[PDB]
């Protein structure tokens, strides 16, 4: 029905916002040398994926990490540099992070004129009977 | 081809943890230590060296691997997700839980100590070996496990997941509740 | 995405790798025995859009 | 020999193709928000 | 039978619930900012339920130190369905009124 | 609704593709080698009973720069640049005879 | 019981930035 | 007879509808200098008629292509090139394409409020006498 | 029988209410790679019917993937990717999205009219002698 | 005999751009 | 009843425009040594809270001064510097000031929308069964 | 989805291993 | 399932399994 | 509203307090004997539901 | 206008020639 | 009739003599 | 009552 | 919060000894 | 006549100490005249 | 009594557009040296009353000019400078200008919506019982 | 009136 | 408004008002 594209639109604009705090944790920690939990932060990206189960609401499956290798950089005098003496910086592509910073604000947009749009289909599925 | 001291180096992080998700090496050299976690997920490794030693964690989610060599030496937690295990060694020091859920593991060490919690989810495993001792949650679902040995210990829950037990350990302490 | 935003970033990409390639060369122009390295670009795969197959 | 043959793409002839391009399809754009808004207004007809 | 809980049906009911699903999103929207506060959810079931309960929402993103479990692109959302429904119920139940009376009067 | 919204909606997604097409140029300015694509416009009138009032527009490439790009100087022995027009034939990677 | 705090800039903070009175975060936990 | 307005006001709704495709034509063919079959495209304009001797409908009575000359742009490497090196585009003109557009437009709605309020007068001489 | 525009001006409801949720699931998953490459989503459309063996009503014959090919991207670092470091993405097109979006919910909103309207001319015939 | 296709903007635009399959059409 | 919703919204709106108050006292204070009480100012946040235990409205209990320390500049020559030359300045920060700028605002508009949705419900109850 | 007991809170710990 | 690599919220116990991701 | 604003703020705040610690080395090139004081940022996640 | 025959569909040919 | 009026029909041109030949 | 919070009076 | 008394004017002095 | 009066707006919310106001208008606030 | 509204927002309407068109003299009049009255300019400002004693209009009482000093500025060149030099310009600050543009036309623009929604509450109340 | 008043006549 | 029986008169705008 009219109401099952709120679902599916706001399950887009939920998705839409997980990449949104995905992309602003990778542009707060491009430079971040260190970490709690003793992992030199990586790249992370969110998965969208269909959930198909007409009608099909998209789902964040969890959230997945770059495969890129980390950028090493010689720091020999740092308290975290090892024997040779690099220390390594984690991977973050500052212009996909732009590029995704883009595409998830123009995605969540568009979502909220479906929405719109469903609404006045139903308030005028409303106004018959009247 | 295989892993060198160069080509390690281009996978550590500042901590010392090994990251070959998705690399292509075959074997890593014998003798090999980890200053923390290691991950060979996605691997084409089918063997780990011997005397491996890990100062974290192993993953090996979804990867090739089918051998671990007895002395190896994990500190963190072992997590062998789809994998190719068919077989657990005897002597493994692991420092934390074992998870072999979705693997062709068949048969595990007799008086196996796990530490943590244990994953044999959805394995052909026929039988539990004598003696088990598990300090964590036990998970169980989808396997093909239906008699528990004479005598076992978990200091958790015990999950039944969907299969059905029917000789039930004769000497048994739970320190948790048992879930169908 | 929209397809015209990830070509371009291909090209930023790829001249991102090129500019680090030449920092290097100029950072060991005092090195004896090193051996310059230039990044080399081709094009990438064209896909019939209008066409099913 | 001794020499490597680059592009020949003309940036300036890009880029004012991509002007050309923004235009033309914004205009396009309000033809198709004018077109709903017509049919919207010719829609009271069976309003009785 | 011909009384008024069967003449009404289940429309008597929903009209309120809906006005109360609109209190718990109008509070959760107010409550967004204030650091603690738990999103409370109601459940539709319950108060169908108590007709012939204010749950917790488990969030789908952690918290930044507020602890707040608040998304105000769910609440708006939810607060705009219900808004929709609310109005058909009672679109609903005012015409088993318009229906009754005109079998009584029959004009 | 009155098939002036596709006729105009047909009209802004071939302007995207040409778009992109123009961007796949600017991506490979760098590329050795490479000739530019050109793009063009082309009016297909639906012919049929009416008024002759709707024609349609799509892109194509009608065809490529095949002038002589920018020579760079390597010093470099295995190194080759065609002067003026001609080309080099090669082989890919499923044996079929291509030029470049 | 009440639960309170400072909203805004100063609560979206991890803990090691503290900016937030120690009191105040009390609060934030439950209050009667 | 009001019905007769009917007829008139359809007559001009239709023409307008039929210079709106006209001008969404010309706006998506103002950069094209290749055709379906050989001739280079040419500003459209739906010509209007009243063919006064009541009422007088409006009844369009083809399409004119627009007489100014095609602008000629210099592009010798092009394909299409003359013995000069000019490839010739259509004659469209946007000013007065996005004129047609606003005048065309308002012209449809207005004449939808006539057909709407000469519906009313209709009605209202239905219940004349009761 | 006695309520045939009813069942047409319905079924048209129903028809286009479907459109619009395949609408707003090809929006919500423009940016789902998902895994593999044929498992990868593509946008669906709905097909509309009519058997014309009085009213001819709309049925809806099921959902149809699109045969456009999909969008392949270069992006050797997310872990989904193939060989040659392309991740296939769903062939959805936002501006036939939006099209599909205005055309939808005015066909929709046009049959209320009717459907609105022919219970008045039902409502007026029982006032045939009176 | 039905009268069946894919309604909206993949069938008002031509055929050269081949977006409905040959099935359906 | 949605005129608890009045009160909640209501009170919402009083909550956000006092944080905003509170943020423009801060901008205008960020650089002010000296007060009329003689004490430095320090950066202000409004104290939200909840009586949670239906309608739960939110209620400012009280302003609560930021506990960093005093920003010291060394500034030797001032009349007010200490025996080792240093003033102190308020610990206000701009950009954390920014983003309360930004919420309070966001935060007041969309309270606005819930107490004019929430007026179209009561105005629709009105109609029942008239 | 719903639940019959509060949500915890979120823990950002400067260092994990004291929490 | 689906993604094999998803990473888990809960803080690191490397005694408890996380159940937070989809650990089929 | 959304909370990648305070993510982003609470990332924009450090910059510039990193810039503060670098500020402070510029200004004590000729202080005699001066140590540097070095400068790093350390990645903190929220852990908890979701 | 009504007529008995059903109206024809229309071309929009890529190419005129191919036809 | 209006004089230059556009046809509503493919525009009968020169290769393949079908066209050029038949009125 | 929140613990330390500022007056409204002069001090 | 209404009351019988009407509210005093805020004072915002220089120094809140001379107030 | 119990009025109160002043200059409405920027000139009467900045502090006393600006001293924009005339005095003579300042002092139609507390009821006077 | 809802027409007594009327005579209160009315009376607002008139007073905010008083203080308006006093905004406007003192922008086109800041830097005006010379008057046709041998009086320098100096920014002028409108007096609002309440005579509070059920409505209470709001009525201007008189403009009064502004009691900040004239600015002064060295032009001894100047053909009206004095011994010293200087010559007087109005006292008219930019920044209260702006503010009183913001106030006075908002302040204005909501009048407007208690006059138009006092409007509807007097239809309805001739609606009554009927 | 007001004191302050300004005139609208000619001075 | 106050409404009065003499039309009012206009203003006037002198450059200089002595030649008033």
């Amino acid at each position: 029905s009219l109401f099952n594209v709120f679902n599916v639109t706001g399950s887009a604009m939920s998705a839409e916002s997980v990449r949104l705090n995905t992309t602003s944790s990778n542009l707060a920690n491009a430079d971040s040398v260190s970490s709690s939990a003793k992992d030199t932060y990586k790249a992370r990206h969110a998965v969208f994926g269909a959930e198909l189960s007409d009608t099909v609401p998209v789902k964040v499956m969890g959230i997945v990490e770059s495969d890129k290798p980390l950028s090493a950089e010689y720091n020999p005098d740092h308290p975290l540099a090892n024997e040779e003496g690099y220390i390594y910086k984690p991977n973050v592509n500052v212009m996909e992070e732009m590029a995704n910073m883009i595409s998830a604000s123009r995605a969540y947009q568009t979502n909220v004129q479906v929405a719109d749009s469903s609404k006045q289909m139903l308030l005028r599925t409303l106004q018959m009977g009247q | 081809y295989e892993l060198d001291y160069y080509s390690k180096f281009g996978h550590t992080d500042n901590y010392g943890n090994l990251d070959l998700r998705n690399k292509p090496y075959t074997q890593l050299p014998s003798g090999f230590v980890v200053k923390g976690n290691l991950n060979i997920s996605q691997t084409p490794i089918k063997k780990l060296p011997k005397g491996l030693d890990v100062g974290g964690s192993l993953e090996a989610t979804n990867s090739a691997l089918k051998t671990i060599r007895s002395g190896t030496k994990i500190k963190g937690y072992a997590n062998l997700l789809g994998s190719k295990i068919e077989s657990w060694p005897r002597g493994i020091k692991l420092g934390g839980y074992l998870n072999l859920t979705d693997t062709p593991l068949k048969t595990l060490p007799a008086k196996l100590r796990v530490k943590g919690d244990l994953s044999v989810i959805r394995t052909p495993i026929s039988a539990l070996p004598e003696g088990l001792v598990v300090d964590g949650n036990l998970y169980i679902g989808g396997s093909a496990l239906q008699v528990f040995p004479d005598t076992m210990t978990v200091k958790g829950n015990i999950f039944l997941g969907g299969n059905k037990i029917t000789k039930w350990p004769s000497n048994l302490t739970l320190g948790g509740a048992v879930a169908p | 995405m929209h397809p015209a935003l990830w070509v371009s970033k291909t090209g930023l990409d790829a001249q991102q790798t090129n500019i680090a390639t030449i920092s290097n060369n100029l950072a060991n122009a005092s090195t004896v025995g090193y051996k310059k390295s230039r990044a080399v670009f081709e094009d990438l795969f064209y896909q019939n859009i209008n066409q099913p197959g | 020999t001794g020499a490597i043959e680059g592009s020949n793409v003309n940036a300036v002839g890009e880029m004012t193709a991509l002007i050309d391009l923004q235009r033309q399809f914004e205009m396009q754009v309000k033809m198709m928000s004018t077109a709903e808004e017509m049919d919207k207004s010719s829609d009271s007809l069976l309003r009785m | 039978a011909i009384s008024f809980d069967n003449a009404l049906g289940i429309h008597q009911h929903t009209v309120g619930v809906r006005e109360r699903n609109a209190e718990v999103i109008s509070t959760n929207i107010a409550q967004a900012n204030t650091p603690g506060y738990k999103a409370r959810g109601l459940d539709f079931a319950k108060e169908l339920q108590a007709a012939t309960d204010k749950l917790y929402r488990l969030p789908t993103q952690p918290d930044t130190g507020d602890g707040n479990t608040v998304d105000l692109d769910l609440e708006r959302n939810l607060f705009m369905q219900n808004q929709i429904r609310h109005q058909a119920s009672l679109d609903f139940l005012g015409s088993k009124f318009k229906n009754l009376t005109k079998a009584i009067k029959g004009e | 609704m009155d098939r002036a919204l596709f006729l105009a909606m047909s009209g802004a997604k071939q302007n995207m593709q040409a778009l992109q097409l123009r961007a796949n140029n600017l991506a490979n300015v760098s590329t050795t080698g490479f000739r530019a694509d050109l793009a063009q416009a082309r009016s297909m009138q639906a012919y049929g009973e009416g008024h002759p009032s709707r024609v349609f527009s799509m892109t194509e490439r009608p065809g490529h720069n095949f002038a002589q790009g920018s020579v760079i100087t390597t010093g470099r022995d295995l190194d080759v640049t065609i002067e003026g027009s001609g080309w080099i034939s090669v082989l890919d990677h499923t044996g079929k005879e291509g030029l470049t | 019981n009440m639960v309170a705090g400072i909203p805004g800039a100063l609560s979206n903070q991890p803990p090691a930035d503290a900016s937030i009175p120690q009191d105040v975060a009390q609060m934030k936990d439950g209050s009667v």
